[PDB]
């Protein structure tokens, strides 16, 4: 999540991020319910207050909310104990925010995002861009190994495909932000823009990337002014699932058919319907490719035709159950590397070694009756050294 | 009033 | 028309088998219970000094589900319990009316006695003739206003008109709310009905005098723990947890000042506002009451203040606020 | 979401007396505190909406239905409309010696219907929790008790809070209102520090007010007085027509003209 | 109802307030101060008034 991302940042970058007022408002908005009040309280105050007082302002009931919000803001480093005054920059910058100091767009965003997904799968008709190709490949969801040949999709790439467009886009931006620092792009500049969007050379490159994903659109030959799309700030289903492992996809887009074809066999193609059968051969292939069963049920669940919505569960339980069993069937044998110790002549010392292995956290399985245990090879030397020491 | 058994009523799959 | 400010109304509900039938969306018995809760909750909200008592008549027997009281929460609780009632038997109107008459016979003259019978099964098996009872009711000045369900039964037809009440039938569930909602208002007092002054006392809420000095510990008066402060009485000197409750000792009604002020809007009903669709020289595009643009060809005005009120404002003013905003000035 | 409504009592006579007194507290600061209080509320979340209402001896008018200073653009518009609107109302006004007491029930009546007008407009998906942050600044009017009493009940029926924040005089009638509807009450004695009371006591919404420690409710004296005298009476006599608290036994109560029969 | 309880002052007060707000938007400092805001918090404490 967005708040998750801010927490995983250094104090130096955070204070830099708390620049123009719009950022402080953006970070303020995500304060869950309580801390928003606390921010307003100690906003006009220039003198730190005791930590005990904050604790006693929340009734015993719903006390857990008092601590969790406090921990969240401590992570955000909004205030400091100073022994709980807010950051002088945040207080000042926030005070600036607090009285101080269309239909075409959505279609464009949906289409431009789709072509990226088209490229993700082996779709010959997809947008081609060297920067985009290396972006996805370096994003951890694609791999080429040969610049001349088009890249394939990694194990995580297939899972990314099934995720809903909101989470599908957000995960991509989250990966984009992390790699921005590695490639030499300042994280604060891009991160600050995203917040300001919700309402320089680095931005110009960043804006071009955002234009490529379809989140932003200048419409005026790349003018200074841009018009963000709906997805930039941050739909009815079409699949009918039958009890006999049949999917009737009411799809006109080639991408959705490509998605459904990942984990099912396509039988017939009609302009507003495609007949797909969820055969165990396909699903096992989909699971082998990297997909997780929960995603398949979720992917079919979210794109559920309205007719199935009235039924509960919308997906017939046997289909959902059967898909899971197909997943669990593959992993019947849980392979786990380890080192086995037998011929435990020292029965008394076997327990001592057992206790030592447990303390180190290396032991995986043990059998007291047979006086044997298995330890991962990583810790094999440690136990081997312990045995040699005697 | 003679409700269905647990196994038939709700899924028994671990997942 | 002078109304009965204080009224003692009994909501007699039939536990007949016909209530089992589902002509409406939910079970008929549940629906009446669900909606009767609205009337009970709303009944006191628009007449505090009044008191209500529910009766359920099933299997030819009329059992007092709840006695006369002033706490809507207690009555509503019984309604929730009655949802799972067996609802198997045949009602007896004579039994129901007789039960109400006994309790209402001893009521003070000033109060306006009433009864509301929710009739569901057209059949009425009774131990004795009801026409003798009907004569007694008129001498007892009890207003019985039946609300039939899916039947214009003759027996009830004479009952309402002969006894002075009003008879109605449920055209549909939505119409059902209108019928009961009408009975919420204090029915006008007829020529036969009389009025008299009623004694009452206003219980001043009291708490610990000065840091638990000369404190007044006590638990309640109808697992209540000790209470630092609570309503007292001019005469009982008894700790009453909540108001308005009749003195368990004096027999004198205890009621706070706001409750009496709640019913004044009945005395001074607001004159309806003439509806003129065209602008009619009204140069204010925004409604005066709500300062919102009028997107409809509709306007309302008073006879004194002569202000402009949209449909939303007029619907609100005559529904809840019971007063004209601007015309107050 | 929440629909806050700041029914400010901008009484020129009282606020003007402060100007003549040349006290530190002044109306301009009060509107700023309301302004900052208003900005913070919307600032909490996008879905929130607010409204501001003034009061005067004549009539009460709504004060509310790029980023030059750098603040949020939306808040910029609210400040402009409120700043200009209040000045017009204060500067322009007639004179009526007979009527000099501030009116608040009328202003509230404009507030209660606004939520209902706004409650209809809001879509079925989103449930709204409206509130009225009445900020009284002058004594109540005797003739307005009945009118004010009807609006309060309308609020309770529709579940709108009245968080009275009276100052410089404890309004016995207003403190009654906040109790009936579940609203908060507060008699701030440090008028210059008025805003900090607002951000603490009044700013948090109802869904969050419960999970918070706030000043305990003040005792409300539900006094009842006879219509002869206007003196507190503990045992009152009323008739089933007037429903009028009366001093002592009379053969017939004057307001009724009923042919009361002895017994 | 039951709830219980010169001319130039209206004129004098009305004119004085009329000229008060010709200076507006003092929000930067006039609305609150550290001393004034802090005093309110202390009052809101259980010990405070
Ligand atoms: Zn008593
Ligand atoms: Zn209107
Ligand atoms: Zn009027
Ligand atoms: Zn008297
Ligand atoms: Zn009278």
């Amino acid at each position: 999540n967005l708040q998750e991302f801010l927490g995983g940042l250094s104090p130096g970058v955070l204070d830099r991020l708390y620049g123009h007022p719009a950022t402080c408002l953006a970070v303020f908005r995500e304060l869950p319910s309580l801390a928003k009040n606390w921010v307003m309280r100690m906003l006009f105050l220039e003198q730190p207050l005791p930590q005990a007082a904050v604790a006693l302002w929340v009734k015993k009931e719903f006390s857990k909310a008092q601590e969790e919000s406090t921990g969240l803001l401590s992570g955000l480093r909004i205030w400091h104990t100073q022994l709980l005054i807010l950051n002088p920059i945040f207080r000042q910058n926030l005070r600036i925010a607090l009285l101080g100091g269309v239909p075409s767009l959505d279609k464009y965003a949906e289409e431009r995002w789709e072509v990226v997904l088209h490229f993700m799968v082996g779709s010959p008709s997809a947008a081609v861009s060297q920067d985009l190709a290396q972006l996805l490949s370096q994003a951890g969801l694609m791999k080429s190994t040969e610049p001349g040949e088009p890249p394939c999709i990694t194990s995580a790439g297939f899972q990314f495909l099934l995720l809903d467009t909101p989470a599908q886009l957000w995960y991509f931006m989250l990966q984009y932000l992390q790699t921005a620092q590695s490639r030499g792009m300042d994280l604060v500049e891009i991160l600050s823009f995203l917040f300001q969007l919700s309402f320089s050379d680095s931005l110009l490159n960043f804006l071009q990337h955002l234009r490529e994903f379809g989140l932003v659109f200048q419409r005026k030959r790349k003018s200074r002014r841009y018009y963000p799309t709906r997805l930039a700030i941050n739909q009815p289903g079409f699949i009918v699932v039958e009890t006999n492992y049949r999917l009737y996809a009411y799809t006109e887009s080639e991408l959705q058919i490509a998605l459904i074809a990942l984990f099912s066999e396509m039988l017939y193609r009609f302009p507003n319907m495609v007949v797909a059968q969820v055969t165990r051969e396909s699903v096992q292939q989909a699971i082998a490719s990297g997909i997780t069963a929960q995603q398949i049920i979720h992917f079919l669940r979210t794109r559920a035709h309205p007719v199935m919505l009235k039924q509960t569960p919308v997906l017939p339980p046997t289909i959902t159950d059967q898909i899971r069993l197909w997943e669990l069937e593959r992993d019947r044998l849980r392979f786990t590397e380890g080192v086995l110790y037998n011929q435990f002549l020292s029965q008394v010392d076997f327990e001592l070694l057992l206790a030592h292995a447990r303390e180190l956290g290396v032991l995986v399985f043990e059998n007291s009756a047979k006086r044997l245990m298995v330890v991962t090879p990583a810790g094999h030397s440690d136990v081997k050294r312990f045995w040699k020491r005697q | 009033a003679k409700e269905r058994p647990i196994w038939l009523r709700e899924s028994t799959v671990q997942g | 028309v002078r109304l009965g400010m204080m009224r003692h109304l009994y909501v007699v509900v039939d536990g007949s088998r016909t209530m089992e039938d589902q002509d409406l969306k939910p079970n008929r018995l549940t629906c009446t219970l669900k909606l009767l809760e609205y009337f009970v909750e709303e009944y006191f909200d628009q007449n505090p000094i009044s008191q209500i008592g529910i009766i359920v008549t099933k299997s030819k027997r009329a059992e007092k589900l709840t006695e006369l009281s002033g706490n809507p929460r207690k009555h509503i609780t019984s309604l929730k319990k009655a949802v799972d009632m067996t609802c198997h038997g045949e009602p007896s109107l004579y039994n129901s009316l007789s039960i109400a008459m006994q309790t209402l016979k001893h009521m003070p003259g000033h109060t306006s006695r009433e009864v509301l019978i929710i009739f569901s099964s057209l059949t009425t098996c009774d131990p004795s003739n009801i026409y003798d009872l009907i004569k007694t009711l008129k001498a007892a000045k009890i207003r019985v206003s039946v609300i039939g369900l899916s039947a214009e039964v003759r027996v009830c037809t004479v009952l309402a008109r002969e006894t002075g009440g009003t008879y109605h039938v449920i055209l549909d569930e939505s119409h059902y709310k209108e019928l009961l909602t009408h009975h919420v208002s204090p029915p006008p007092a007829s020529s036969s009905s009389e009025c008299s002054l009623i004694r009452m006392g206003f219980p001043q809420h009291t708490i610990a005098s000065l840091s638990d000095q000369d404190a007044k510990p006590s638990f309640s008066m109808a697992e209540p723990g000790l209470t630092l402060g609570g309503y007292f009485c001019p005469q009982c000197r008894a700790k009453y947890c909540e108001l308005p409750v009749e003195c368990k000792i004096c027999g004198l009604t205890l009621v706070s000042a706001p409750h009496l002020a709640r019913s004044y809007h009945h005395l001074f009903p607001l004159d309806a506002f003439q509806e003129i669709p065209l602008e009619e020289y009204n140069g204010e595009r925004f409604c005066y009451g709500c300062q919102g643009e009028l997107k409809d060809q509709h306007v309302y005005v008073c006879a004194v203040c002569q202000n402009v009120f949209c449909v939303d404002c007029d619907v609100f003013v005559h529904d809840s606020l019971h007063c004209c905003p601007g015309c107050i000035h | 979401l929440n629909l806050l409504v700041i029914v400010v009592d901008a009484n020129p006579i009282w606020w003007g007396k402060q100007a003549l007194k040349e006290s530190q507290f002044t109306l301009s600061k009060c509107i700023d505190a309301v302004m900052v209080l208003g900005n913070s509320h919307l600032f909490m979340n996008r879905s929130n909406k607010l409204a501001v209402i003034a009061s005067h001896i004549q009539e009460s008018r709504f004060l509310y239905p790029g980023s030059k200073d750098g603040k949020y653009e939306l808040l910029t518009s609210a400040n402009e409309v409120i700043v200009e609107e209040i000045k017009d109302l204060m500067t322009k006004s007639d004179i009526k010696g007979q009527h000099t007491e501030t009116l608040l029930a009328g202003s509230l009546a404009k507030a209660l219907c606004y939520i209902h007008r706004m409650n209809k407009e809001v879509k079925d998906n989103q449930e709204m929790k409206s509130r009225i942050l009445v900020i009284k600044a002058a004594e109540d009017s005797a003739l307005q008790y009945m009118n004010f009493m009807n609006v309060i009940f309308a609020a309770q029926k529709q579940n709108i809070l009245i968080d009275a924040c009276v100052l410089d005089s404890d309004s016995g009638l207003l403190q009654q209102a906040c109790d009936i509807t579940g609203g908060l009450y507060l008699k701030v004695p440090q008028m210059p520090s008025l805003l900090q009371y607002l951000l603490w006591v009044f700013l948090p919404d109802q869904d969050q007010r419960s999970q918070l420690i706030l000043p305990p409710p003040v005792h409300v004296d539900y006094r009842a007085a006879c219509f002869c005298h206007r003196n507190l009476i503990e045992i009152g006599y009323v008739c089933s027509v007037c429903l009028s608290i009366f001093c002592n036994f009379s053969p017939i109560c004057t307001t009724c003209e009923t042919a009361f029969k002895i017994s | 109802g039951p709830t219980p309880i010169t001319s130039q002052d209206i004129i004098n007060s009305f004119q004085s307030i009329r000229q008060e707000m010709e200076a507006y938007t003092p929000k930067l400092t006039q609305v609150l101060s550290s001393s004034a805001a802090s005093s309110t918090i202390t009052a809101l404490s259980p010990g405070g008034a």
